[PDB]
DNA sequence: CCCTCCCCTAC
């Protein structure tokens, strides 16, 4: 919101945020309704404190109140604070907006899929003695993108699909994997075609920030300590 | 601002025991994020009575906020660009509450996109 | 030693030792040790009904204080009969004592080149049946055979 | 270095300046232009 | 009301006594656990020990004590020495003037009252020098104006209920004691003096609770004695 | 909600102008003694009507009450100094603070039940 | 080994108690929990099966032979290649049935329970006939019957978060537990394929080992999603976030 | 007034006793009978022989002692190291009333003084078996026959007439071994 | 209420 930094001339150029999955953190085997209202509570008092002053899209998690496949479907409209009435009533979803898990962004021009990271934290769940750092998940998301689909172990990954969006039709300009132990970025060249690729890291641990320049495509990082 | 912005930190510091916020007088005086924290280093000094604790966070070039906690020892004393107290604490623990704010003239940078009410 | 005072008197020695009692008490009728019956930790199981089978009665008690007997003297239990009578202004502790903090701590802490032994073959087989009907060796043919010897008795070392 | 020290270096000689806080600056114009074209690959019933 | 006045008041309760073993060392700080749900909303990040005896013992005394409450305008956590009895800090929570209605406060200015009197509470106890560990314990004290405890169980009445049965445990918990019972005998030879140090404390609208501090603060030898970590 | 209640509580508080909240009277207190500088001191009326309420808590057995205010118009006056200190109203409270109070605690040490044993250490 | 395994399970930790703790009200509460377990449901399925062994020869009549051998008649009948050999056990499980109906009438094959789609454990009879008269004939001599123990055994749609949490939570338990079952199994039936990734899950669901705890778990979580309450939760919940 | 006095001084001294002799390690456990009986509505066990001559014995003392009251000053249950005969412990009961009082005062006192002598012996360090001896002894005030420290003051009866004080005192070569009474 | 048949166990 401008408060911290008071530069308010670059603080403007942050036209929106992009939560990217694993807001709540919870076992479902023992959960009741209570804690789970009471973080959910804490997180739309934040949306409602933020949402005047910036726009900001919400995608599921893991960990999340959310099926376990990929597919992740929005958040419900409900689970949110009385006070975001105003903003769920269905014509302003420009400032709120709950997309499925996998979605492709076109910010401003701008093809962006982004995943909460369940497909690379499911490759990295085998042992594999033919091949955890960061530039391993980095060629494992370039051979995502190589491989033309987005979850190369169905049976960890996807549940039952009826009727595959997660073969790929057409390449995005940024592809952005969340909720990893690291952040790293790089870019790629399949076929004469560039590809952004950013590794998204946690919040609850080094609560670091992505800043991503739509005009350069240039990814710069802000960290906040306690 | 002068006379009010102190009585107001002395009043919810110490009638109420509750940590003390810059973004609170931001609310409270309507006024910029930059001026609170001039009222915060102003209340800062002439207090004989040192009953609370203040917290300082420390801006660099990175754009690394960092609370500062040894107060001591500060790694990169030249790349810090910006300091300032971020809240009064009348208790070694600093764990602060929020609650919902009714930010109706408090906004420095409004989003493009105005709410449309039915 | 303690002194027991400027004037004191002493009482006659007690009858028993500390291991003359359980056999005095064994030979005056009594078990040496009085092993606990089955009862109920709590009085509302008891269901005030007498506990009987094949003609035998049963005395099945609680170990709860209210199902428990005043202490008697002389054979008589001593108890009030009176309604209470009480004063203004009266404290009161809680008595049971929480658990201490060793028990706490000590709970987080924690959490021969001559054949003398006979060969043996085994056999298995896999035939197709036609849907689920269990193989049948009338109309279902055997199209796989697998066989193991066992090694440790086999000699010959062919 | 003494914070008392950096506390006045800083917050001392404040800018004070583009806060008037009567008319805020407008965040930067950023749209999704598959907030309404649907046919999202990824949503099912 | 008190369907809410109730479960307010036991929040505050937990939390109050939860606050106290947690800073003056009467069980390790590692069992404590600071958390917000504790089987109801907490009004902060009150820290609560995890240790299944202890929380089960910490719920039947609120119990206990709100079952009473009518009776009750003063409850008190009495600190005291295991190597002699012995009290040495006592935290009052002053009861009385507190509005029993059985007939629109809300719960968020509740739980704002409750957070300003246990900040206050934490100030209080941050100050406090620190105990050493396996050497303190705690006790339970209430005031009571108009009744008689012990003499439930003369009439020989069966329970049937779990209600009943709880009761019946509820009356007889208790044991008769005397004011400052477990203080020095004022021995003449520097005797100590009690220090009295008043505290904030809620005023919603149904509830009106009063709270502060007692510590002897003095001694004359074999008082206080390998207890406070020496000087610090 | 019983028979032994002296009101719809279990204890009478006391009512000082129309007051009964100890949250409303205290800042009431306060509102009084932060406005009463700038006046070149508080009214004799109105400082034996403090001391009779004083009196009065002292008597109830609500000492904690009266170090409490006794705290609250300490800091008030310490607050307060630096700006508005030895303006002649300063120094007229801060010696009624003083006299007509500080040896106000020192009485009444009675507990409903014959006295308190040792002696009183307040904070003040 | 006549009986089932439950019955085995819950007599030896109702001895355990009387011998260690000699409480009867521990035993009592176990005992009430279990019953109470056994009505809504919520058992292995694995642990109600009867196994004797039969002798399809030695009989005097059709009358007088077991409930075991009722079963493996109707499978000879449906094939004539399932002939069991010489005292073999047969396993079984008794269904809900009409008013004096015989006990051999339900007499349901583990087979025939798995796949059906509406039948259900006797829970009355299971309760009553197996569990009450070993306790009650180990538990007359102390004085007491277990059987008085068993015979004792809107607003929410204006509230929709904390109804829409509660069918989250449940649906998410669900799916999380189903999840470890078929990793479980996969991890089992790597044993045969060697694979990892498809064609190997397809393999894993294609067992149907009836001595393994795990196939009647998955079997009894598949039935939970694809049940009809499951339905109403998703469409209730569609009604509620359709706001 | 001294009627129910006297009647709960009986009991009061019986369950004293009875107490002391299991807490300690004078007559062994499994001799006494923890389950079935309840001494002032406590909400704690208390211990009483199962022998019959033991407890006459004991009810025989106190009925001799309250006899002559008046007279006895002080009333102790010395524990005594055999090997040694050197007190090791005493548990003593000071006697200063004066022979109006309602019977639930008295009771609530010798409940009170009961809760506090159960606390303080479930505190003390467990002691060997075979190793110890009690013995009564009394003081006169100006079956009888004429004969370091660690002071623990006990709350006693102070509710009128009764200021009955009571307290222990403690301080051997291997009579303490360190390990939960009922327990087994 | 009693009898017969079947299952399974203990020595
Ligand atoms: S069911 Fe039991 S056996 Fe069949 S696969 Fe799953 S685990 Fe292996």
């Amino acid at each position: 919101m401008g408060r911290i930094n008071n530069k308010i001339d670059d603080i403007s150029l942050i036209g929106r945020l992009l939560i990217c999955g694993n807001s709540v953190d919870f076992d479902i085997k023992s959960v009741n309704k209570d804690e789970l209202m009471i973080s959910l509570t804490e997180f739309s008092k934040f949306l409602h404190n933020i949402l005047p002053s910036i726009s900001v899209d919400i995608m599921p998690g893991t960990n999340d109140p959310s099926d376990k496949s990929l597919p992740q479907q929005p958040f419900h409209k409900s689970l949110f604070d009385k006070s975001l009435e105003s903003y769920f009533n269905g014509s302003n979803k420009e400032i709120l907006n709950l997309v499925t898990n996998p979605y492709e962004f076109s910010y401003n021009g701008v093809d962006v899929l982004a995943v909460s990271g369940k497909n690379i934290n499911d490759i990295c769940k085998y042992v594999i003695p033919s091949n955890d750092d960061i530039e391993h998940r980095l060629d494992l998301m370039e051979c995502t993108m190589k491989w033309q689909n987005i979850a190369p172990t169905a049976p960890d990954t996807l549940w039952c699909y009826p009727y595959d969006p997660f073969v790929l039709d057409k390449w995005p300009h940024v592809y952005i994997v969340a909720n990893q132990p690291y952040f790293g970025t790089r870019v790629v060249e399949i076929g004469g075609k560039n590809i952004k690729i950013i590794s998204v890291p946690e919040f609850s641990s080094t609560g670091m920030i992505i800043l991503l320049d739509l005009e350069t495509l240039e990814a710069e990082t802000v960290k906040i300590d306690i | 601002m002068d006379q009010k912005a102190s009585y107001f930190i002395n009043e919810k510091l110490f009638t109420e025991v509750k940590p003390v916020l810059f973004t609170d007088l931001i609310h409270h005086l309507k006024i910029g994020p930059s001026m609170a924290k001039k009222l915060m280093f102003d209340y800062y000094k002439q207090t004989t009575n040192a009953k609370y604790n203040c917290v300082v966070i420390c801006c660099y070039k990175d754009q690394t906020i960092k609370i500062i906690h040894d107060l001591s020892n500060i790694p990169q004393q030249d790349s810090i660009i910006d300091c300032f107290i971020y809240a009064f604490n009348p208790m070694d623990s600093f764990i602060p509450y929020y609650d919902i704010i009714d930010q109706k003239d408090c906004l420095t940078i409004k989003n493009s996109y105005e709410l449309k009410v039915s | 030693g303690l002194r027991y005072g400027k004037r004191a008197f002493v009482y006659g020695e007690p009858p028993f030792g500390y291991q003359d009692i359980l056999n005095k008490l064994e030979d005056e009728g009594f078990p040496k040790i009085d092993y606990k019956d089955p009862f109920f930790s709590n009085p509302v199981d008891l269901e005030n009904k007498p506990y009987a089978y094949a003609g035998k009665r049963f005395e099945i008690s609680s170990t709860h204080v209210s199902t428990r007997i005043p202490v008697q003297f002389g054979g008589e239990t001593v108890s009030v009969y009176n309604k209470p009578t009480f004063d203004m202004f009266s404290s009161w502790k809680y008595a049971l004592k929480p658990p201490t903090y060793d028990a706490v701590q000590k709970w987080y802490n924690k959490v021969s080149s001559v054949h003398d032994s006979l060969t043996h073959l085994t056999l298995e087989i896999h035939a197709n049946t036609r849907s689920d009907k269990i193989p049948d060796p009338a109309i279902d043919e055997v199209s796989m055979i697998i066989w193991c010897l066992e090694e440790e008795t086999f000699p010959l070392d062919l | 270095l003494h914070m008392d020290a950096l506390l006045t270096k800083f917050n001392e000689d404040r800018s004070l300046q583009d806060e008037n806080l009567s008319q805020p600056r407008t965040r930067v114009r950023i749209v999704d232009d598959n907030l309404y074209n649907k046919s999202n690959p990824f949503q099912l019933c | 009301m008190n369907r809410w006045v109730e479960k307010w008041l036991r929040v505050y309760l937990k939390c109050y006594i939860n606050l106290i073993l947690f800073y003056r060392n009467v069980y390790p700080p590692q069992s404590f656990d600071y958390t917000t749900y504790q089987s109801f909303n907490l009004p902060q990040f009150v820290p609560i020990n995890r240790h299944p005896a202890l929380i089960d013992y910490i719920e039947e005394l609120i119990l206990d004590v709100l079952s009473k409450l009518t009776h009750v305008y003063r409850f008190s956590i009495c600190i005291i020495n295991k190597k002699n009895d012995l009290c040495i800090e006592k935290y009052v929570l002053d009861f009385s003037e507190l509005q029993h209605v059985d007939k629109i406060i809300t719960e968020t200015e509740v739980f704002d009252e409750f957070r300003s009197s246990l900040n206050s509470l934490i100030m209080h106890l941050e100050k406090l020098p620190k105990v050493n560990d396996d050497t303190i314990t705690f006790e339970a004290v209430i005031n009571a104006i108009e009744l008689e405890l012990g003499h439930k169980l003369d009439r020989n009445r069966r329970v049937d209920s779990l209600e009943e049965k709880a009761e019946i445990e509820r009356d007889s918990n208790w044991v008769k004691c005397q004011e400052d019972e477990n203080l020095p005998d004022n021995n003449g030879f520097q005797p100590p003096k009690i220090k009295l140090t008043s505290l904030v404390g809620s005023d919603v609208g149904p509830l009106i609770i009063h709270q502060f501090s007692e510590k002897l603060i003095s001694g004359d030898d074999k008082i206080l004695n390998g207890v406070y970590s020496q000087y610090e | 909600k019983n028979h032994f209640m002296g009101q719809n509580s279990i204890f009478q508080p006391i009512k000082f102008q129309n007051l009964t909240r100890f949250k409303k009277i205290c800042q009431l207190v306060k509102q009084w003694v932060a406005e009463t500088l700038g006046d070149g001191g508080p009214h004799e009326k109105d400082v034996k009507l403090f001391v009779k309420y004083l009196i009065k808590l002292c008597d109830s057995n609500r000492v904690h009450l009266v170090l409490h205010l006794s705290n609250l118009i300490s800091r008030e006056l310490n607050l307060c100094a630096f700006l508005n200190q030895d303006h002649s109203g300063f120094q007229t409270w801060e010696r009624i603070l003083l006299n007509d109070i500080i040896p106000l605690l020192n009485r009444n040490k009675h507990t409903y039940q014959t006295v308190r044993k040792l002696d009183m250490d307040f904070e003040v | 080994r006549d009986g089932i395994p439950a019955q085995q399970k819950i007599i030896e930790k109702c001895i355990r108690l009387l011998f260690q703790t000699k409480d009867l009200s521990k035993i009592k509460k176990y005992l009430q929990n279990e019953f109470f377990k056994i009505q809504i449901g919520k058992v292995s399925a694995q642990d109600f099966c009867f196994a004797k062994e039969v002798k399809l020869g030695a009989y005097k009549s059709e009358k007088t032979a077991p409930a075991g051998a009722v079963v493996v008649k109707r499978r000879i009948n449906e094939d004539h290649r399932a002939e069991p050999q010489y005292k073999e056990r047969i396993p079984y499980l008794v269904v809900k049935g009409k008013q004096g109906q015989l006990l051999r009438e339900r007499c349901v094959s583990p087979e025939e329970f798995l796949e059906g789609e509406n039948l259900e454990l006797d829970s009355e009879y299971y309760i009553n006939k197996i569990l009450i008269p070993p306790l009650d004939r180990l538990f007359n001599l102390i004085g007491i019957n277990v059987g008085n123990w068993a015979q004792e055994i809107d607003d929410c749609l204006e509230k929709r978060s904390t109804t829409t949490l509660s069918f989250l939570i449940k649906k998410l338990k669900r799916q999380k537990e189903y999840q470890t079952l078929k990793t479980v199994c996969r991890t089992c039936s790597y044993r045969y394929t060697s694979d990892a990734g498809i064609e190997n899950d397809h393999i894993a669901s294609k067992c149907n080992s009836y001595d393994c705890p795990v196939f009647y778990s998955r079997v009894k979580a598949e039935r939970y999603l694809r049940d009809n309450q499951s339905v109403q939760r998703e469409e209730a919940l569609i009604s509620l976030n359709d706001w």
